[PDB]
């Protein structure tokens, strides 16, 4: 249109006008240049199949386990074994409450469900949300043959891990975040960590906490650096893709995704600083992403998906780096005429290598193709150019850092007022303390079973060691994000009576809005009538 | 090689139907390239090539024949 | 019989697939066989997902095993001893009482570890043969942790080879199959975990409100933060098959509405339920500038066959008509949709100019047939809801479309562009190249909706930076924050305004009556052929 | 020092009045549109309106109910704070500077 | 027959002065609502008991009441436009257009 002809606009009155091989192009508007081509496409062929077997025939073969108390409860959050089809079936809306196959909510299913509340006020409108595995199906066979006597199923065993979900993401949420003491004391760790070993994230530099993409202390309203309650990250908004900023818990993908790991970067041994995925799945770090050539981001103004996993050539890999000597990932290399030597993206960072993203903007360093004009300029130690104080103090610092690691790896934690309660784990997961016991013994002596204390604690423990499988993730799909968290005392007292004058609103909110839900049953109740009154007095 | 392929295949013969069941489920678990397994599940065959069976799992088999033939 | 052996040392056996997958049978006998697994056996192949995370773990808790490649590195702060201060307040003080907050008695020891690792070994042998081995397969034909070794996708009932790996989590990519639940989209991959999945979620329906139900086809309006969960599932699936979907994570605008074919089985006597199964999708953003209206479709393979995709685009117009805004697609698209989009607005448009034909033709013995019309572009638009260009562009697909060589512009009266039906029978075969298909079609009626009216948020619960009211409203009200007002409060009154009306049926014949209405042309002021190309 | 209050509350101060300014809008629609002889149109007309008033009753309702979470929830990290503050007052001689 | 005209208009008749009073509940009903910011805000009386929560408006009209730097007096009143849940019902709509 705009770019075929401007002799036409669309208000333009034309005049219709009627009497009484073709191969098609291609448009784009790239670069600012059309394009044009014969019809070729895709003609790859799909391909799918229809299972012959659901887990239908893959149920049980033998229900073994006798749940004689709350067995409704069971039943009515499980499932185990014109009128409908009508324009008068209304519109389910995002409220519709369940009403559908034999629910029939019972006062037995009322008590029960009451009960169920009132074994720990985390637990008011429960739901199971978690799916026992493979590996657990052996844990509960051991259970019920130490502990429950052949007695406990496999929906007790579900609801069990579900409510210490359930209270350890309570216990999450009323977490307080930082005040200004543990505030000081991260920042002063942190300085610390780096002034010894080095710090690929771009904290400890200054007590300002820098740019961990790009290293930077730049921050406007347009590029506004932010901080992640999940770690000590900080990311431009351009330089890390944050096209939006939720007003309360901001978290990295990584502690969105792998909540707290120190997951693995595909191209470099360090496992801290900034993350994004892969078109595959595997955290890489963005530094490396960015500086990795044959590496590429997608969604420039995303940022999200990294690609070019298997496009690396083989020399990359078996490439060394000097610095760290991990015979893994993949290693970018100096620019030094003649030579050859590699190293890992953050390591040169940790050492202090000297590294320049150029004149380029970090769109541009994403930009997956690098212009003659690109020069993304990273040296060695004894490669490094004028200005730049040569990095043996690095090399020193980021092996220290990382033989740290390894004798960390070898070395082991060798073991009234003073109570030294350990609640977590050295990768940062939880340890379901006694009052998550008791609860749990609760719920089995609501479910009115063989109740060993013994036998909760086993479970607390078997908990605690499934999320340090599944490595920081929750072991359910649960959430509420709701930053309650870094919030202050007075700035709650605030939000309470903020909220209790809502409160009031609301309520008399939904009273106009009951005015209206009757006043519109009797519209409709008037319809009905006129037409009842209408059909004899016009029609005889 | 420390085992005897031939007898291997006797006892293979002489176990039960699970036992069978049990010996192609290891097999599909423990499948690499240097082996030759195929398993038509659709229809429900399952053929394994011994000669290419590395000494692990061959070794494997021989104790778990050993358990459930004796 | 059972089992048979050649000569040539292969063991052709024969089994029921049922008992084979039996999750019971299956987890008993991998107990059963869990200890004969030799440590040394060779893995020069595919090194198991499983494996690795089990062998993660291991090295996590310093058990000293290296049979494979090689342990980890980073795994723990150093400080993990009696120095941080969370092993003085536990729990941030959330537990107050002693008795409650200590944890003597759970924190885990090494026998219980051992009993865990030995749960998980015990396992491993019923995990491949769980998640990463297929119920089905046909793999026709003409280090491996870089790229994904995904290999099938399972929805209701089929399995799908994806075409383009997304970006799933390690965890559930590393695997070989993943199910993914067709209303929850949880994406889990041991089939046991499906069928527990399965037995748990009984909501039989998607979320989000319905704003489309004809018989079997439905759709659902999810909107885009109400339930950010289902939407972030929804786009991880999504990438399986769109090239080019990498919004998939941030989705708190997109207002995904998805459709479904809606299933009612009664076969137990107890449920009945509406099984809602997803079948499509499309997301459009909240407030865009640039007049998009479907930023990213997808219908899925495993329900082609049925023209959804055509449905689903022709329902996002038909929306983009209820709000009487002019939107197109997302402009990089795809290169297959570039060409559906090319039949779709040829079909479109050739059915706008059908309407106007029989309309003429109802006031064909009336007005004279030497009087000529003239409809526009946004004669058209209002009708279809492509913007002028793509009416345009879908016009040109059509030929129906003919200028003058020559331009005359002494003279502002003359004609610089016709539009000049070649013949009806072309145009009516074009259109009813639909017939035949027999295509759901979106019938206008049954749509109950409105606009997304926006308030200061603009539908966000945060902020991120970007028709030119709260454009500007949104970068005013942006101010610095570290870790005038009023809008929307009169759009109940627009009604008092006759310039815009509420519905579709209503825009339409406004601007058809309008066009007849519209001066004439005689057929005499052109009717030279050859000017005419 | 302080934020705006309103941007916690996103939800019931914007996202309250937009859904129900905007299902208002719609059953006026289809009230004002309803063709009064049409029985098939009165019938959809008046199942859609008993529809749209039990959804903006439940969208009242159902933030009501949200917004009491929210205030329980609120006070009980009050509480919280509290008790973190008064212990970790203790701990000020572990806790460097 | 006639005896149904009877039974069929007074069952009318009485359901159209519920419809009319349920109208005028939800019109001095809202009334009373906004007129709960001005005696919420300038001379608070339940959104405070003191002089305390200088954000006392209401939740639609209100978005700068909600803010306590909101020293003005720009949102003391209101329209019978701004009246949307009256507004609802297209037979008060039609009402209002007789009566303008
Ligand atoms: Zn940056
Ligand atoms: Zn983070
Ligand atoms: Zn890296
Ligand atoms: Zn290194
Ligand atoms: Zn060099
Ligand atoms: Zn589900």
């Amino acid at each position: 249109f705009q770019d075929f002809y401007p002799d036409l606009n669309a208000d333009t009155l034309l005049p219709f006008i009627v009497p009484l091989k073709s191969v098609q192009t291609k448009e784009l508007i790239f670069k600012g240049r059309v394009t044009t081509e014969p019809l070729v496409l895709k003609k790859n062929e799909v391909e799918f199949q229809k299972c012959k077997i659901t887990t239908n025939e893959l149920k049980g073969k033998k229900n073994p386990y006798c749940v004689r108390f709350n067995e409704s409860f069971i039943s009515r959050y499980y499932h185990i074994n014109k009128e409908f089809d009508g324009v008068e079936a209304p519109y389910f809306t995002k409220f519709s409450s369940k009403e559908a196959p034999n629910i029939t909510i019972s006062t037995s299913t009322k008590s029960a469900i009451q009960k169920f509340a009132s074994i720990s006020p985390n637990l008011v409108n429960f739901k199971p949300q978690y799916d026992m595995d493979e590996q657990d199906e052996l844990y509960l066979h051991y259970l019920n043959k130490r502990y429950f006597k052949d007695q406990m199923s496999h929906e007790i065993f579900e609801i069990l891990m579900t409510t210490l979900e359930t209270e350890w993401f309570h216990i999450e949420k009323h977490i307080p975040s930082t005040n200004s003491l543990i505030a000081r004391h991260n920042i002063l760790r942190d300085c610390k960590n780096y002034e010894l070993y080095g710090s690929d994230d771009g904290t400890g530099l200054s007590m300002d906490q820098a740019c961990a993409v790009c290293l930077g202390t730049d921050s406007d309203n347009l590029n506004t650096i932010v901080f992640c309650d999940g770690c000590d990250i900080a990311v431009h908004q351009e330089c890390y893709g944050i096209i939006f900023i939720p007003e309360g818990k901001w978290l990295c993908r990584r502690c969105m995704i792998s909540k707290n790991n120190f997951a693995t970067c595909l191209m470099c041994p360090s496992h801290t600083g900034a993350f994004k995925q892969t078109d595959t799945g595997s955290w890489v770090h963005n530094i490396c992403a960015l500086w990795l050539p044959e590496l590429y981001f997608s969604n420039l103004h995303y940022m999200e998906p990294i690609e070019g996993v298997q496009n690396v050539s083989v020399s990359r890999w078996k490439l060394n780096c000097y610095i760290c000597k991990k015979k893994m990932g993949a290693c970018i290399q100096c620019f030094q005429r003649n030579c050859f030597t590699a190293y890992h993206v953050t390591c040169a960072r940790r050492a202090g290598l000297y590294m320049s993203k150029g004149k380029c903007t970090i769109q541009e360093l994403a930009s997956n193709q690098f212009s003659q004009k690109y020069s993304v300029e990273s040296f060695c130690h004894k490669h490094a150019p004028r200005g730049w104080q040569t990095s043996i103090e690095g090399i020193n610092k980021a092996r220290k850092y990382f033989s740290l690691l390894s004798t960390l790896q070898t070395e082991t934690p060798q073991h009234s007022k003073f109570n030294k309660t350990i609640w977590k784990t050295p990768n940062q997961t939880p340890v379901a303390p006694h009052v998550f016991a008791e609860i749990l013994q609760k719920v089995v002596d609501f479910f009115g079973l063989a109740n060993p204390p013994a036998g909760a604690f086993d479970i607390c423990k078997y908990w605690s060691m499934k999320r340090e499988l599944t490595g920081g993730t929750p072991l359910t799909a649960c959430f509420e994000n709701n930053s309650l968290g870094s919030l202050t005392e007075e700035q709650v007292q605030t939000r309470i009576d903020f909220a209790n004058d809502q409160l009031e609103d609301l309520y008399r909110l939904k009273e106009l809005t009951t005015l209206v839900k009757k006043r519109t049953q009797a519209s409709n109740s008037l319809s009905r009538s006129r037409k009842k009154v209408f059909d004899i007095v016009k029609s005889p | 090689g420390s085992v005897d392929l031939e007898k291997l295949a006797f006892g293979l013969t002489k176990l039960n139907e699970d036992d069978l069941v049990g010996v192609v489920q290891m097999v599909t678990d423990n499948k690499t390239p240097e082996m030759n397994v195929t398993n038509n599940v659709e229809e429900g065959e399952f053929i394994i090539d011994l000669y290419s069976l590395p000494e692990g799992l061959l070794k494997s088999l021989w104790d778990y024949v050993k358990k459930n033939t004796e | 019989p059972n089992i048979e052996v050649s000569e040539e040392l292969k063991v052709r056996i024969k089994y029921d697939s049922i008992k084979f997958f039996n999750f019971e049978r299956l987890i008993s006998k991998s107990s059963v066989i869990a200890p004969l697994v030799n440590k040394n056996i060779t893995s020069s192949g595919p090194l198991i997902g499983f494996q690795r995370r089990v062998n993660r773990l291991k090295q996590t808790w310093d058990l000293a095993t290296e049979n494979m490649e090689y342990p980890y590195s980073s795994d723990n702060t150093p400080f993990r001893d009696n120095d941080s201060w969370q092993w003085y307040v536990p729990y941030g003080g959330t537990i107050k009482k002693m008795k409650d907050f200590s944890t003597k008695r759970t924190l885990p020891t090494w026998e219980d570890k051992i009993k865990f690792l030995t749960f998980l070994e015990n396992s491993k042998s019923a995990t491949y043969i769980n998640g990463n081995v297929s119920l089905c397969n046909h793999n026709e034909t003409d280090n491996k942790v870089w790229f994904s070794q995904i290999e099938y996708i399972v929805l209701r009932n089929y399995e799908i080879k994806p075409w383009y790996t997304s970006p799933f989590p390690e965890h559930i990519n590393q695997n070989k199959m993943v199910f993914i639940c067709e209303f929850c989209l949880k994406y889990m991959t041991s089939r046991y975990t499906f069928y527990r999945h399965q037995l748990k979620c009984l909501t039989f329906k998607p979320p989000g409100n319905e704003i489309y139900r004809d018989g079997k086809l439905s759709v659902w309006e999810i909107d885009g933060r109400e339930n950010v969960l289902y939407c972030q599932n929804l786009c991880l699936l999504a990438k399986c098959f769109i090239n080019s979907k990498t919004l998939y994570y941030d989705v708190e605008p997109f207002i995904f509405y998805i459709l479904t074919e809606r299933e009612d089985t009664e076969n137990h006597p107890y449920q009945n339920a509406a099984k809602f199964h997803f079948v499509g999708y499309f997301s459009k953003e909240k407030f865009n500038s640039n007049d998009y209206n479907l930023s990213c479709i997808l219908t899925l393979p495993i329900y082609q066959r049925k023209g959804y995709g055509q449905f689903l685009m022709e329902f996002s117009y038909l929306l983009s008509r209820k709000e009487s805004k002019f939107g197109t697609p997302e402009k990089p698209l795809s290169d297959l949709g570039l060409l559906t989009y090319r039949t779709f607005w040829k079909i479109k448009c050739a059915e706008v100019l059908l309407k106007l034909r029989d309309s003429a033709r109802r006031r064909s013995n009336n007005k004279n047939e030497d009087t000529f019309q003239q409809v526009s572009l946004n004669d058209i638009a209002k009708l279809t809801g492509m913007i002028p260009t793509d009416v345009v562009f879908g016009l040109e697909q059509l030929q129906v479309l003919y200028r003058h060589k020559t331009r005359s512009l002494s003279s502002l009266d003359d004609f610089n562009y016709i539009i000049k039906i070649d013949s009806w029978n072309r145009i009516e075969n074009i259109y009813k190249t639909w017939s035949s298909k027999n295509y759901p079609r979106v019938k206008y009626d049954k749509l109950l909706w409105e606009p997304i009216i926006l308030g200061p948020s603009f539908g966000i619960n945060g902020m991120m930076n970007l028709e030119n009211y709260n454009n500007s409203r949104a970068h005013n009200k942006r101010r610095r924050r570290r870790r005038t007002v009023s809008s929307l409060t009169e759009y109940m009154c627009d009604y008092k305004n006759t310039n815009n009306d509420r519905l579709i049926y209503q825009a339409e014949k406004r601007v058809l009556e309008s066009i007849h209405d519209r001066k004439g042309i005689p057929r005499s002021k052109f009717s030279t052929e050859t000017h005419w190309e | 020092s302080d934020s705006d209050i309103r941007y916690s509350f996103l939800s019931t101060l914007d996202h309250l009045p937009c859904e129900l300014i905007r299902s208002l809008r719609l059953m006026q629609t289809i009230d004002l549109f309803k063709n009064e002889e049409d029985e098939p149109g009165m019938e959809r007309a008046c199942r859609d309106l008993l529809l749209v008033a039990t959804y903006i009753n439940d969208l009242v309702d159902d933030q009501i109910h949200f917004l009491k979470q929210h205030k329980k929830e609120l006070e009980i990290q009050k509480s919280v704070t509290k008790n973190f503050n008064s212990s970790l007052e203790n701990i000020k001689s572990k806790l460097t500077l | 027959l006639k005896a149904e005209l009877k039974k069929s208009l007074q069952d009318r008749r009485e359901q159209e002065d519920t419809f009319d009073n349920l109208q005028q509940e939800i019109y001095d009903k809202e009334t009373e609502y906004f007129s709960h910011n001005s005696n919420n805000n300038h001379s608070g009386h339940g959104g405070a008991h003191g002089s305390k929560s200088h954000y006392s408006g209401n939740i639609i009209k209100g978005f700068d009441t909600f803010s306590k730097s909101h020293h003005s007096h720009a949102d003391s009143a209101f329209n019978n436009n701004d009246r949307i849940f009256s507004l609802s019902s297209a037979t008060y709509v039609k009402q209002q257009h007789g009566q303008s």
